[PDB]
């Protein structure tokens, strides 16, 4: 997620407000601003493509193992989105490192709800006020 | 927020500019995945700095296996014709 | 396999399909000549179950950031499964004796602890540090 | 062969025709005098893709910045196979008898690490510094 | 995959400067494709100036360590002392012997196996004699 | 030998005629009483071209300046590939019997690494130092 | 050989790069940028074409029987050229005062490699690599 | 013989007629009261030619300025010919058995060299000082 | 290689000029001037009859193992020629310690050029220009 | 050019000349390979200095297996008459 002042890109400022930041341990590697689920002990993978796969966003980039921040809910956070979204809608975790609306998915309920609408492959703003796991 | 290792607050980061003269210093070639952690490469966005191995001292500093002459330890971007 | 070994959890591998199950039995079955084709296709199916049960929770996580399956999680799991079949048909042969033809095989232990204990454990050790403690921790 | 066993990972060796995985199935059975006949195809194959994984993930990278396998990959790939093979037939024959003689080979109880258990793995143990830990960093 | 990388200099004093007429690596064997400008050799002779010292993109300045230099060079197949090299076409070197060239351009000083690193010293250059 | 086996690297084996490899085999089959007759050209040819691939990596480099092959390089090369022909033949044997003729032999007690493992590898190891570390470097 | 600026003419300077520069005794006039080979104990003359006859460049002109500096192989020198050459043209003497390439001359081997190209009559710029003797 | 077995290198065997090759056969022969009759030709020639190289290679040259073959050079050479021809045939007998009786000879303990492992290897070896390292220098 | 003066004989001093020696490790005993070869890594030998051995000239007697100063291509030397040689002529190792001209071997290129000619058996002055390895 | 081990040099050398008096003082015989190093007659010219063990002081000291008279230790070219 990056925005352009002439010659220059500077990277987005990920967290917007909130206090809900922990750490956990990188199971891959990751990219600021991705969306990341529990794959074991304390240890965030990325989410993939629909429901069940969400605590939070990933607030700096790592190597595989190393110590992760994220950002969880009642956090608001500039996160870059898949496809066009407007205020109001609901989104989820994309499969693809981005977001998508609930709407799009395969999935019902979202994890974060958009208040600063986005075209597709751009920074959209949106508060996270829930999380997804195993439910079967 | 921003935290240390956060993607817009590198710049800011003197152990950043350290390390990165440090990798431009320590490589022998623009190969990154056989020199470094793949750790290291992120944290201090090494596909970003120009390493290649142009400015090791060791590229240019003679190391003969026979050293009759006291050739040895010679740099040849200290000498007059350069 | 349409999934692979290393792919499934112990509840994926319930919720499998019995051909799944079967690939992934078949490519077990080859780490043997015999195929341990006399023991049966429950026992074979709870030792793959027990490979899987136990790569993730004997031998899953890190020591000093460095994951403690360093090998192909594929074939850890494959010579787990391995390891334990032979226990299940009852340890290594040493020697076997028939018709007047014998062999005696180089098989004698190399220690007395569980992966030490078989030819796919001796394998298997090597996929996961030997067993070696190179964990680390600082304070901050 | 035409690709050669040490330019193929395990994602290329599933990706091969059927005649290049003969060819490199038919050059790890040189290393036998007996050619494991009586072992099926599948079992060799499965020994050659595991050694391939192996070789790509346990003795790969670098120690002091020396390669860690420092003899031809080519051979050490076969015997890494080899030694595989010979363990999926029960370990090394310590002693054979039967109507025909009996033979006892100086085995001599070597080793308890699975690599020092045949002979074949003893050879590819050589390609590979023995598996002696020689590694070496700097801080700055 | 991936080798650890080597100083390609030994010792000697001719290091001169030419343009990358293309990407280049360390230990690459290059000739002129332009007025002062490198391009890596091809197989089988009139193809050598020397070895590029460092990695460069194409249009940069490059270090080319010519004749008179000492190097260690990666080779194709194996060489041992007084055997000569050439360009194998391939950023590597090879024998005189193997190649379909009857001259070499540098003299091996400690052998090496295929693919590993050799040390060798650079004696000739080859262009185009049509 | 037309060429001596010293002169061929693995991609001069590679390239020879069958007459200039057979006549390395031949030269190779002396080194036993038997000949080796029983194994198939091939896994003599595959233990000669590992042999040479072998020697070309693993035993070449310099000690203290002194090269790390010290021995005359041809008979090194023979002994490495008989070394080879046997442990494809299975290991050295340490005792024979048939129709009540029986014989044992003081091939036991050998070593546990590679080479110790049969006469010929005994023998190669004496034109390599004996496989001892007796390198040195200065700075400067 | 000669540059010109403007209404003027100036001199080449033959020597580019190179400390490979020895002493003879001249066997005739030389001019400078002129390949010479040794017609007697430490005595050069201008060289003759289709190879056997070069150790060097003369470096300034000389009357004959004077002390001549010569650039030998290892230099890079600017000379004149019979014909066009390109960057990677072998070439050798002439028997003219000037180079042309091997590929011209009687020759299959050269002295110099042309690093910057010229048209006929002009200076182009060469490392010299080789020198020719008497072979029979 | 009429050219000692001393008094010719490698290249200098290989010149030799015929009949000065089996003049120093014949007497190697004689270190045997078998005389190693049913090993073919060649191979004694083979040993006799590996032998010649091998003490021009690794038992040559000086150690603190005395000779490091400090016994007589012939039987020296004719010692390390037999050891080799013993190597040919699987090495010592340490027992024999048939219809014609059995025999067990007293071998025992042998070291873990080459030379140790035969009786002809163990006489050699007095002629080369043990294979001690007695070697000393200065600097001036 | 000797120079007489009354009842004395003066050893030559063997390097005329040049600026390129390289330090090797005797693969058995040589002399000073004898032309010489690489034998193994990092170890000269001295040269046989014909092309395809020489890297330079050993500059003082050694034993078999010592350190070994070599005078390489670039340099000028006092050799020892086994036959008459006059100025201009390539000449390359003799097998015999001496050089000799190409055209007397069975060689087709020298390794140097005779500056000052020589009768047999007599000092001649070359400058060394090619190093000769196996081409096969 | 002129290095120290040069055979037009060696004369100058300070070692070339306490290393051949070395070798005469310690010398038992005029057959040299028998005692020194190739090294050694090589780069000291050992050929050329004249030794025969007569520069040996142990040449001229007595050493009887049993001495009742205190007489080993002496040199015989310490003598009145000598
Ligand atoms: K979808
Ligand atoms: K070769
Ligand atoms: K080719
Ligand atoms: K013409
Ligand atoms: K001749
Ligand atoms: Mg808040
Ligand atoms: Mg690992
Ligand atoms: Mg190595
Ligand atoms: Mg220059
Ligand atoms: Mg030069
Ligand atoms: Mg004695
Ligand atoms: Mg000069």
């Amino acid at each position: 997620a990056t925005e352009t002042q002439g010659e220059h890109t500077f990277p987005v400022e990920v967290l917007i407000s909130g206090e809900e930041l922990r750490g956990y341990t990188a199971g891959e590697a990751l990219s600021a601003g991705e969306p990341v689920y529990l794959s074991g002990d304390y240890e965030v993978s990325a989410s993939s493509a629909d429901g069940g796969e969400f605590l939070g966003v990933n607030l700096y980039d790592v190597a595989s193992g190393e110590p992760v921040a994220l950002a969880g809910d009642d956090c608001e956070v500039r996160v870059e989105v898949s496809e066009q979204v407007t205020a109001n809608d609901e989104i989820l975790p994309d499969g693809l490192g981005t977001f998508e609306t609930v709407a799009t998915s395969a999935a019902s309920a979202g994890v974060a709800i958009v208040q600063e609408g986005a075209a597709s492959g751009e920074v959209c703003e949106a508060y996270i006020f829930a999380v997804q796991g195993t439910t079967a | 927020m921003q935290l240390r290792r956060s993607p817009g607050m590198r710049p800011m980061d003197r152990d950043w500019h350290q390390e990165r003269a440090r990798a431009r210093e320590q490589a022998y070639s623009s190969d990154l995945t056989s020199q470094f952690s793949e750790s290291e490469i992120v944290k201090y966005e090494l596909d970003t700095a120009q390493i290649d191995g142009s400015d090791n001292p060791r590229t240019y500093i003679w190391n003969r296996t026979i050293d009759l002459f006291g050739m040895n330890g010679t740099d040849v971007r200290e000498l007059r014709n350069r | 396999p349409d999934p692979s070994i290393d792919e499934v959890s112990k509840s994926d591998w319930d919720a499998l399909t019995t051909q799944e199950q079967d690939d992934i039995i078949s490519q077990v079955e080859n780490l043997s000549s015999t195929g341990w084709v006399n023991t049966s296709r429950e026992r074979k199916a709870e030792a793959i179950r027990s490979a899987i049960a136990e790569r993730d929770t004997l031998y899953s996580g890190n020591m000093s950031r460095l994951p403690t399956l360093d090998g192909d999680a594929e074939y850890f799991t494959l010579y787990l499964s391995a390891h334990k079949i032979q226990l299940f048909e009852g340890g290594e042969a040493q020697s076997e004796s028939g018709e007047g033809g014998s062999v005696s095989y180089s098989t004698g232990g190399g220690g007395e602890k569980d992966l030490q204990k078989t030819r796919y454990g001796r394998m298997a050790l090597e996929y996961v540090w030997e067993d070696n403690s190179i964990a680390a921790l600082r304070t901050y």
